[PDB]
């Protein structure tokens, strides 16, 4: 599926979440500088990407 | 890190041949 959150784009499958993150954390880029685990801005879900 | 790398397309291929056939050819050449 394409995705869009908070207006960056993507496309891929999604996985609940499994990672811990920060209280204000929502982005979860890796070592390889690509987005792996994202937040939606509006309910309080983490997602893999 | 090795499936961030395979998926941009840089993708490796297995070898012919496994470690467990290498195994038996290096105990025959040991046999021999």
């Amino acid at each position: 599926v394409n995705f869009n959150f908070n207006g960056l784009t993507g496309t891929g499958v999604l996985t609940e979440s499994n990672k811990k993150f920060l209280p204000f954390q929502q982005f979860g880029r890796d070592i390889a500088d690509t987005t792996d685990a994202v937040r939606d801005p509006q309910t309080l879900e983490i997602l893999d990407i | 890190l090795i499936c961030a790398q395979k998926f941009n397309g840089l993708t490796v291929l297995p070898p012919l041949l496994t470690d467990e056939m290498i195994a038996q050819y290096t105990s025959a050449l040991l046999a021999g």
